[PDB]
């Protein structure tokens, strides 16, 4: 009211309203979910279009061979973030000849976040991110908000309708950890999992958006007639 | 060795294709001419690096005057870009040997001599180069301004071919442009393999050489 | 631009089937004075890397701060630091190489030769070497200062190609090395009797040997020789 | 260094403070351009609740940016002087450079850069100044009128008028300048501009200044008794 | 006063076929008479069937490549995972080399591809940044001593028509890939032969479109 | 007053929505891509009779290979257009290569969000980036001040844009030649101006692979603009 | 953050005014009265001191008249340690004049580089503009005599006859009226204190809450000579034109 | 560059600089101007090192035209040399200075006057009668000490110029390709095509 | 580096 | 390429009976190459004299600079600056190019208009007061003038004597160095008089 | 400088 003027205000009830407003401009965003197995992590992204004339706003990054994102909310601040993410991964490569652990690629993405909510000026990244990746510890699943609060999970979802996907990947979590050497298998759940978040409209091929990292397989993004597969 | 010159037909530039490290023959296929545009031409002489790279620059800075002004840039404006470049690293070590030639309609047919000691000069007849000597000597004694296109032409091969036979650092092939109002045409290259036996033989010229 | 003042000499390694064996004698120079007596150049880095290193002291004490502060930066936020996440030999030497050559290109470079003997998490051999210029190489055997002339040689009639590194035992790799050691004592002018030796095995770990001498030696023949040519007495 | 972004978007799409730099331009005494055949003309008024002025000294309305170039202005007087310099001082640049005067169109298109820079760069306010820039292209004949505004938007004017009752002059060139046949001659052209002054003016004494420029740098300003002349002339035939 | 620069050694050979190009380089890496490795390989798979080699100061020449892989990773993210073509990698790499004009890499830099025709093509660099296409280029140490004879056996110069009065020169074509690597190989053991610090061993790198194969072949260890 | 990278309660910047307003204010500009090319056409919109309308400079050339027509605060657009010129030249002198069109609108994007307490204020002005390259063909982007960017088949953007967009829904498909693109752009352009469609308040452009990006005459356009009418009298 | 607490000195009102500009010409209304007067052969500088004390010390004061050089002088209207800040500026901008050309300053580029001093609080920078009005005095061998004034806008305009500070409408009516072109530097020293004299707020015109300077050529052949008034001289120049 | 002279007589100032531009053992140009109008009034004369002479010669011409814009006035020649002697004194103190001799030919209009000014790079200035810069004057000071008179005419003067480069195309090591003279006077800058 |  | 003997000169100042004398030679040259015959070394600030000898462009430059910083001297605390005051002025301002000097030998000569007291300073080129009751040289003939006035000089001179005395002890110094003469300048200073007398000496 |  009085206190979301500016992130450097504190709200008389210990609240944060740039961070909060920033936190709505994802459940704005279109659906992306995010599954991994022992063996593979996979991200599922519904990408969305301005009308039927305008193409489909790509949801899926890549950072590294090992490792990549997907975005909901503002498409500008994923590629600020994403671009910090190849940087830091890359440094990683270049200096220690050492591909970045999943867990400090979030712990990285946090602090950055952190110093944006505490500065005079500056504003909040107004986009959730779930970052997958395969690293010398397995899979991995990291979901990333812009309150700075980075968390590591089997399965999520984040953007419009995203609770009906996680409370199918809440049921479906005994059976989809141990599909292990099943890629198709593993983005079916996924693919079944981000159907229950859609209202009025179905999965089309210029519609769906799938990525896939796992033990003897790179970060590689399916668009296009390569997710017919999945419909 | 790279000679330039205007006469009644437009503007003949030639080149050499010898490169040298030292007495070492890097490469005889060197192409020492860059076309900036239709109607623009630069010549390298010096640092095979430093005139490259930066006549390549001038070449993006040329491309984005016409782009910013929609008209083709002045041999004057294109030459002063490049000698206002080199003059900034004077003393830094750059060695840069060029003449910028081409047409425009409000200048005509222009050349501009820039070198990387920052002189800039405007001229009608330029040499270049270790062989510059060589090919002023053959040039300066032929040259009239009513030249036909054909014999033109054949003097700045000429010019090169004295320079490439004496100069040791000069040699490989010739090179050979002619700029018009309608801009620059290319006239082929010529191995100084070939084209040495040719002219001796067709011109009865070269008599220090055993036959 | 330095010039060295506190010197460290030859830093000698080789690979065997199971793992790689690193030595250098415990001496800090002063130029042509025996200054210091009690230097330990082998440092290892957990227990699967041992870093040796020659040329300034001065120098080599700042990259052990390095890699002891590398140590502690990696336990940060890291739940696996004692387990697939420590310190891999090819991490720990990829930083040093970059430093190095960071440190040459701004014509301000560590005075040092360093050889990173370890075994990787797949139970792979590693040994590379880097110097205060930033050039790296890697062999079966790689020596510093006077062991590039002398050990290399001894080294190589044990391990002269990869393929004689399986056919190669610890036991004959540490009696190469400790033979190396004392040729380098006979000949080395900035050498010392004393040295360690650090033996990483995939199998029992990292052995770390402090206070060892060179044994063994031939002088007997000394007692025979007189003069320079013609004196009979 | 103050960074406060003064120049920002309003909920209906509006940049208030562009647009207040706009009333400052309309406050400003009026300034009228018009373009013959083979020459443009510059008239300015200069408001008479000042007596005991210095004409010799006072600084003149019209700027000459180069020799073939000049640039009048309606609005702050102050402001307008900062465009000038900026101008004048591109002008050399390009001269050293490019080895060829400015074109009119690239000066206006530089004045008009600075003008919209001012309009989103923090700790500044916009300049509350519109500009007339006339003059010929380097080795041509070509008449050539620009006008440029605070927002920063530029284009090209047969005739134009600017600054306070610009509207009522504007309304008189738009019925009495034939595209088709512009003013043939320098005097055709200046009685024109003198006859659109003269809807708004007052007094055809020392309120009205007329610069003629013409091809290849020539520039002149006309004296009280040139323009009194053209004044005397208009009202006679009026009375009819 | 400290030297920056030291001299590694070693001699690397770049050949253009018709549809195919090598990039070969001995194993050898040296300081002044004292062999460092035997088998220090110097010439890498950069990705996009680009092949490179920075022959002189190892130092320089492993950060230049790093510096390029690096540069080739960007490209893709930047635009579309787009293929970089070989000309267009030799233009990134003159850029790369110039933005130390005033303080060098001290390497010979060959890279080796196919063209956008899926021709051949082998480009060669100076250390400040000069590049040229060419069917042929030796570097390194060697590159005196092998030079001349791809000259001769390459590009056939100096070679005319037997009984034409040395008036018809002997026609260009296209080598096989089988005839390549003979002269790759009679060229580093000719060097091997007259150069002390080249040996050890032979390490070739053959770029068709199918992709990168390696070829090693030992070389005189004294 | 309020920051002015500040958030409205429904997780917007107050600053692009009010800049999107700006740019409705704006004159109209048309894209639409075609396989035989993109074309690009703009309302001139002369604010009186006086101003030479030749002199209005709504379509501008980046590279030989990509045009852009702009919509809004016009005057913005200028160190947008110099960016995307230099973005295109350098990545040519960087890479021996024309650039992907993708890759210089996302360029030009990456100055939009660069506003705050970098300049002080978003853009208020929307382009239109029409071009062509080897690998993805003939292309249409619509670069908006949020620093978002969509590839459209066809777009309408400026005051009559809703209007024109729902007649482009209508009217395109995947086999439209040139010859029909910019008929279409001129109908479309006539039914939204306000004043009445000629050669001197309107100007065509397009890009083809083989003449690379062309700013049409005002000959061209009147004939075309004739074509138009006696095409739609004829049924 | 610091947002909340800033007045927003160089912003436009809706009517396109300058609002900090506007209140610091408020304030300079309220300070005495400064008329300069431009004759033929010479210029007159006449300021009327703030409400004076008795006990003010007179001979050694400088409130109003401060010379810039030896051919150009200044008379203040507004905050006088804002007019010093913009007069140690003028002093020093003359002195690297002369020194770079080896010729004393022209008046106008001095009046120019001072007003464009003034216009830049005005657009950018943050701060309150200076609440100062000069009326310079001043030769140079292009345009001679010439009457400048600036104020805190950065606008400057030449002039005959002129009045700054207080009752500058009534003033300039006064002056407007028995100003004539022909006049000579004696016709404007009495037109000036007549003017002050009338336009006053106090009770009666007397020499202690004045003064005064001439820029006559009134030397030797051929140059300039800058007389600010001392306490005496005012006095016996009042009793001469028969004020008091 | 190399051979630049100046002559003040009674109405005008007369510059005389060679057309020679020698790089190694090659005269690459026969026909250089070696001068820049600085104003309508004002001619500056440049030799030293090469690009410096162009660059700092046009630097200046680019100032002086700036201000007479700005002010609508011609800058008198005693300050465009005082102007030109503080560049090339703040020069001579830069990391890198102008290597620039220069001599200013101008016509004060409001003393009815011929000014001629002599600095060197160092920013050294003086007003001479007669002036040159290089090995030229020893050769041109002696004759010119000798055959100068200060009410000569524009024709004396050039006569007398005629016997300096006479002189030094007997004595001179290098051929310098003749001179462009130029002269300044009350009608503005002119320049003698047959010299 | 090289170097007509 | 020794900046303090590329142009040449000399300067020298003695103090009389309630007067001072300040003089310097006309030469510029460019090493053996006489250039100019009218280049005085003596300005004045008011009442307050400087001659400086060395490196021509600094001896200009540094007049500019105290014209400059006399001048604001003058406007701030309205009165003219005195010897004592400019001689420490001269001090600092050298003093501040410390590691980057004028190649200038300053010597400051006036009578304070209070105490009506004769007053010479000399300075090195790094700022180094010099005060002298007696005399103060400098130029690349300094040596010969230290001879010259040593010898020469005598208390309490009235300003008639003390002209011809500075006169001879410049003119035979000048003849005997290669780069100094070419014609002299003599100024008699006193309280509210100031004489300058060019000397006519031997041209070469 | 000068120079005890
Ligand atoms: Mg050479
Ligand atoms: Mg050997
Ligand atoms: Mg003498
Ligand atoms: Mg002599």
């Amino acid at each position: 009211n009085n206190y979301d003027g500016d992130t450097v205000t504190f709200s008389p009830t210990g609240r944060l309203f740039q961070v909060e407003y920033a936190l709505e401009a994802i459940k704005q965003g279109s659906v992306t979910v995010g599954l991994r197995s022992n063996t593979h992590a996979v991200l599922v992204a519904l990408k969305r279009n301005a009308d039927e004339l305008s193409s489909y706003q790509k949801k899926i990054i890549k950072c590294d061979e090992h490792m990549g994102l997907s975005l909901a909310g503002l498409a500008p601040d994923a590629r600020v973030l994403s671009n910090y993410l190849r940087q830091q991964c890359n440094y990683s490569s270049l200096v220690f000849n050492r591909k970045l652990a999943v867990e400090r690629a979030g712990h990285l993405l946090c602090d950055k976040a952190q110093k944006n909510t505490q500065s005079y000026g500056g504003r909040p990244y107004g986009v959730g991110l779930l970052i997958i990746g395969y690293d010398k510890s397995g899979a991995h699943l990291l979901e990333f908000q812009p309150s700075g609060n980075v968390t590591e999970l089997y399965g999520t979802a984040i953007g419009a309708r995203s609770q009906g996907a996680k409370t199918y990947l809440e049921r479906t979590l005994d059976t989809f950890i141990k599909i292990d050497g099943n890629p198709d298998e593993l983005i079916k759940a996924g693919v079944e999992a981000i159907s229950q978040s859609l209202r009025d409209e179905s999965l089309t091929v210029d519609n769906l958006s799938i990525a896939i990292v796992g033990k003897d397989t790179p970060f590689t993004i399916y668009d296009g007639e390569a997710v017919a597969k999945y419909i | 060795t790279m000679l330039a010159f205007r006469f009644q037909g437009g503007i003949i530039v030639a080149v050499d294709s010898r490169a040298t490290a030292g007495n070492w023959v890097a490469s005889q296929t060197v192409k020492k001419v860059i076309e900036i545009n239709p109607f623009l031409l630069g010549t390298m002489a010096g640092g095979a690096a430093d005139c490259q790279f930066w006549e390549t620059w001038l070449g993006s800075q040329c491309r984005l005057h016409e782009l910013r002004e929609k008209e083709r840039i002045s041999v004057a404006a294109a030459s002063k870009i490049l000698s206002n470049l080199v003059y900034q690293y004077k003393g830094a070590g750059l060695s840069m040997g060029t003449m910028i030639c081409g047409y425009t309609r409000k200048e005509g047919p222009t050349i501009y001599y820039v070198d990387s000691d920052g002189t800039r000069l405007k001229g009608d007849i330029f040499c270049v180069g270790s062989g510059q000597t060589f090919a002023y000597g053959v040039l300066d004694s032929n040259y009239k301004w009513d030249l036909s296109v054909e014999d033109a032409l054949y003097l700045g091969k000429r010019s090169i071919l004295a320079a490439a036979h004496r100069d040791a650092y000069s040699g490989g092939s010739v090179n050979l442009y002619h700029v018009t109002e309608d801009g620059w045409i290319y006239h082929g290259n010529h191995d100084v393999g070939e084209l040495f036996w040719k002219v001796k033989e067709e011109e009865g010229s070269f008599n220090n050489v055993i036959g | 631009t330095q010039q060295p003042i506190v010197t460290g000499t030859s830093v000698i390694s080789m690979k065997y089937d199971n793992g790689v064996i690193i030595a250098a004698d415990n001496l800090g120079s002063y130029g042509s004075l025996l200054r210091f007596n009690g230097v330990e150049r082998l440092i290892p880095v957990g227990d699967n890397t041992v870093v040796g290193i020659s040329g300034d002291i001065s120098d080599m004490q700042h990259i052990e701060r390095l890699l002891k502060d590398l140590v502690t930066e990696n336990a940060y936020d890291n739940p696996l630091a004692d387990a697939e996440e420590a310190l891999e030999p090819s991490y720990i030497f990829e930083y040093l190489a970059t430093v190095m050559y960071q440190r040459r290109s701004k014509m301000n470079p560590l005075w040092n030769a360093i050889i990173v003997a370890g075994v990787q998490s797949n139970g792979d051999q590693f040994l590379r070497y880097v110097n205060l210029l930033g050039v790296t190489y890697s062999s079966p055997t790689l020596a510093t200062g006077f062991g590039a002339h002398m050990a290399n040689p001894l080294l190589r009639k044990v391990v002269d190609r990869e393929s004689d590194i399986p056919k190669t035992t610890v036991q004959v790799a540490e009696e190469a090395i400790v033979n190396a050691m004392r040729v380098l004592y006979y000949r080395d002018a900035r050498s010392s009797r004393n040295f360690s030796l650090a033996i990483i095995d995939k199998n029992t770990g990292l052995t770390f040997k402090k206070n060892l001498q060179v044994e063994n030696m031939k002088w007997d023949f000394a007692k025979d020789i007189k003069g320079y040519g013609t004196q009979k007495i | 260094g103050y960074d406060r972004a003064l120049s920002i978007f309003s909920p209906d799409g509006h940049i208030f403070q562009v647009e207040y730099a706009l009333e400052a331009v309309k406050r400003g005494t009026c300034a009228v351009g018009v373009k013959g055949k083979n020459c443009v003309v510059l008239g300015c008024e200069r408001r008479s609740t000042l007596k005991l002025q210095d004409t010799r000294i006072t600084p003149s309305k019209v700027s000459k940016i180069d020799s073939h170039v000049v640039l009048s202005f309606s609005g702050l007087n102050a402001d307008s002087r900062i465009l000038i310099e900026k101008a004048r001082v591109e002008a050399q640049s390009h001269r050293l450079t490019l080895e060829d005067p400015v074109t009119v169109e690239y000066l206006t298109r530089y004045v008009a850069g600075v003008q919209q820079r001012y309009t989103q760069s923090g700790g500044v306010r916009p300049f509350g100044v519109s500009t007339l820039i006339a003059g010929f292209d380097p080795r041509d004949d070509e008449p050539k009128l620009y006008q440029t505004e605070p927002s920063g938007i530029y284009s090209s004017w047969s005739a134009q008028t600017i600054g306070r009752n610009s509207k009522t002059v504007r309304e008189f060139l738009e019925k009495n300048y034939d595209r088709k046949e512009p003013p043939a001659t320098v005097e055709e052209c200046v009685k024109l501009t003198v006859r659109s002054l003269l809807e708004v003016v007052q007094t055809g004494a020392k309120n009205i200044e007329i610069t003629v420029v013409k091809p290849d740098s020539d520039i002149v300003a006309l004296s009280s008794e040139e323009i009194n002349q053209y004044v005397t002339q208009i009202e006679q035939e009026k009375q009819e | 006063q400290f030297n920056p620069y030291g001299d590694n050694g070693g001699t690397i050979l770049g050949i253009a076929g018709e549809d195919f190009a090598v990039l070969a380089g001995d194993t050898r890496n040296i300081t002044d008479y004292s062999i460092n490795s035997r088998y220090e390989p110097k010439v890498f798979d950069c990705g996009d069937n680009i092949v490179m080699s920075a022959n002189g100061f190892a130092a320089d020449g492993d950060a230049l490549v790093k510096r390029f892989k690096n540069s080739v990773k960007w490209y893709h993210f930047d635009h579309n995972d787009k293929k970089l073509s070989i000309n267009s990698a030799a233009r990134n790499i003159q850029h790369l080399l110039y933005g130390k004009r005033f303080f060098p890499y001290y390497v010979h830099t060959i890279i080796a591809g196919l063209d956008e025709d899926g021709k051949g093509a082998v480009y060669s660099f100076d250390p400040v940044g000069s590049y040229e296409r060419e069917q042929c280029r030796a570097g390194g140490a060697a590159a005196s001593l092998i030079m001349p004879f791809l000259d001769n056996q390459v590009n056939f110069k100096n070679q005319y028509e037997p009984g034409t009065n040395g008036k018809v020169k002997k026609p260009l074509k296209y080598l096989s890939v089988e005839e390549v690597i003979k002269l790759v190989r009679d060229s580093f053991t000719s060097a091997t032969e007259r150069h002390i610090q080249v040996g050890d061993g032979l390490e070739i790198l053959i770029v068709t479109k199918d992709g990168v194969r390696k070829e090693f072949y030992e070389l005189k260890r004294d | 007053d309020r920051g002015v990278s500040t958030f409205s309660p429904e997780g917007r910047l107050f600053q692009v929505e009010y800049s999107l307003e700006a740019i409705k204010l704006g004159s109209t500009a048309i894209g639409i891509a075609t396989k035989e090319g993109v074309v690009l056409g703009v309302e001139k919109r002369a604010t009186s009779p006086l101003l030479e309308s030749d002199s209005i400079e709504k379509i501008v050339e980046i590279d030989r290979h990509i045009g852009c027509a702009m919509s809004g605060l016009t005057a913005d657009a200028r160190s947008m257009i110099e960016h995307a010129r230099t973005a295109a030249v350098t990545h040519n002198l960087y890479y021996d290569e024309d650039i992907n069109v993708e890759s210089l609108t996302q360029s030009v994007c990456d100055l939009a969000l660069r506003f705050g307490e970098l300049m002080s204020r978003p853009f208020g002005v929307a382009l239109l980036i029409a071009g062509h390259d080897a690998d993805d063909g003939y292309q249409l982007f619509h670069a908006e001040p949020s620093g978002t960017f969509y590839r459209y088949n066809a777009k309408a953007i400026g005051s009559g844009s809703e209007g024109a967009q729902a007649e482009l829904l209508n009217e395109w498909h995947s086999s439209l030649t040139l010859k029909e693109a910019e008929l279409l752009v001129l109908k479309i352009l006539k039914q939204v101006m306000e004043e009445k469609l000629d050669e001197n308040n309107a100007q065509l452009s397009c890009i083809t692979k083989q003449d690379g990006f062309k700013i049409y005459d005002n000959e061209k356009t009147a004939e075309l603009i004739k074509e138009l009418k006696e095409k739609e009298a004829a049924e | 953050g610091s947002r909340r607490y800033d007045s927003r000195t160089t912003i436009f009102s809706p009517e396109g005014r300058l609002y900090q500009v506007e209140y610091a010409l408020e304030s300079i209304s309220h300070a005495g009265t400064a008329i300069g007067i431009m004759a033929s052969d010479g210029i007159v500088l006449a300021a009327e001191r703030k409400v004076t004390s008795t006990l003010l010390e007179q001979d050694t004061s400088t409130e109003k008249l401060y010379k810039l050089n030896d051919k150009i002088a200044v008379a203040v209207a507004g905050l006088t340690a804002d007019a010093e800040i913009l007069i140690n500026t003028a002093r020093i901008h003359a002195q690297n004049y002369l020194k770079t050309y080896n010729e004393d300053i022209p008046v106008e580029i001095l009046v120019r580089r001072l007003s464009d001093i003034k216009q830049g609080y005005t657009q950018h920078g943050g701060l309150r503009p200076f609440g100062v009005s000069f009326i310079y005095a001043g030769y140079d061998d292009r345009y001679g005599y010439q009457l400048y004034t600036s104020n805190p806008s950065g606008n400057y305009t030449g002039w005959k006859a002129i009045s700054v500070g207080a009752n500058t409408s009534a003033a300039q009516t006064l002056l407007q009226m028995d100003y004539k072109d022909d006049m000579k530097v004696d016709d404007a020293i009495e037109l000036a204190l007549k003017t002050l004299s009338k336009t006053t707020d106090s009770s009666a015109l007397t020499y202690d809450r004045l003064e005064f300077a001439t820029i006559r050529k009134g030397a030797n052949d051929g140059e300039v000579y800058q007389k600010i008034f001392k306490p005496q001289e005012i006095k016996d120049i009042l009793v001469k034109t028969g004020i008091t | 560059m190399d051979i630049i002279l100046g002559i003040r007589v009674q109405d005008s100032v007369i510059l005389a600089s060679s057309k020679a531009v020698t790089r190694g053992i090659s005269v690459l140009k026969d026909s250089d101007d070696k001068t820049r109008q600085l104003s309508p009034h004002t001619l500056m004369s440049f030799a030293g090192e090469a690009g410096d002479t162009v660059q700092f010669a046009e630097y200046i011409q680019a100032n002086i035209q700036l201000y007479s814009i700005r002010e609508d006035y011609e800058l008198s020649p005693q300050a465009v040399s005082s102007f030109v002697r503080q560049e090339l004194a703040k020069s001579i103190r830069s990391r890198r200075p102008y290597q620039v001799n220069v001599l200013i030919g101008g016509y004060d209009k409001k003393k009815n006057k011929p000014e001629l000014y002599q600095i060197d790079y160092l920013g050294t200035k003086v007003e001479l009668p007669y002036g040159a810069h290089g090995y030229s004057g020893f050769y041109t000071f002696s004759l010119l000490d000798h055959h100068y008179r200060p009410d000569m005419t524009t024709e004396e003067g050039l006569d007398l110029l005629k016997l300096c480069v006479q002189e030094l195309e007997k004595r001179m090591p290098m051929d310098f390709k003749g001179v462009i003279v130029k002269i300044v006077d009350k009608d503005g800058i002119r320049q003698v095509d047959d010299f | 580096x090289a170097y007509x | 390429s020794d900046p303090s003997s590329i142009n040449g000169g000399i300067v020298v100042a003695m103090t009389g009976k309630d007067c001072v004398a300040i003089a310097c030679d006309l030469r510029l040259g460019s090493q053996s190459l006489g250039v100019s015959n009218k280049f005085e070394k003596i300005f004045h600030y008011g009442h307050v004299f400087l001659g400086i000898t060395g490196l021509a462009t600094d001896v200009t430059t540094l007049n500019e600079m105290f014209r400059y910083k006399t001048n604001l001297y003058k406007l701030k605390e309205e009165r003219a600056i005195e010897p004592e005051t400019f001689t420490q002025l001269v001090s600092s301002s050298l003093y501040e190019r410390r590691f980057g000097p004028y190649f200038v030998g300053p010597v400051v000569a006036g009578i304070n208009s209070k105490s009506g007291k004769p007053f010479i300073a000399g300075f090195d080129l790094i700022g180094c007061i010099d005060e002298a009751k007696d005399f103060i040289v400098s130029g690349t003939a300094s040596d010969q003038l230290f001879g010259m006035c040593e010898s020469l000089y005598e208390p309490n001179l009235e300003p008639e004597d003390l002209f011809e005395t500075i006169s001879q002890a410049l003119l035979n110094a000048a003849d005997r160095d290669a780069l100094s003469g070419w014609g002299a300048v003599v100024y008699i200073i006193k309280k509210d008089e100031v004489v300058k007398r060019y000397l006519k000496m031997r041209q070469d």
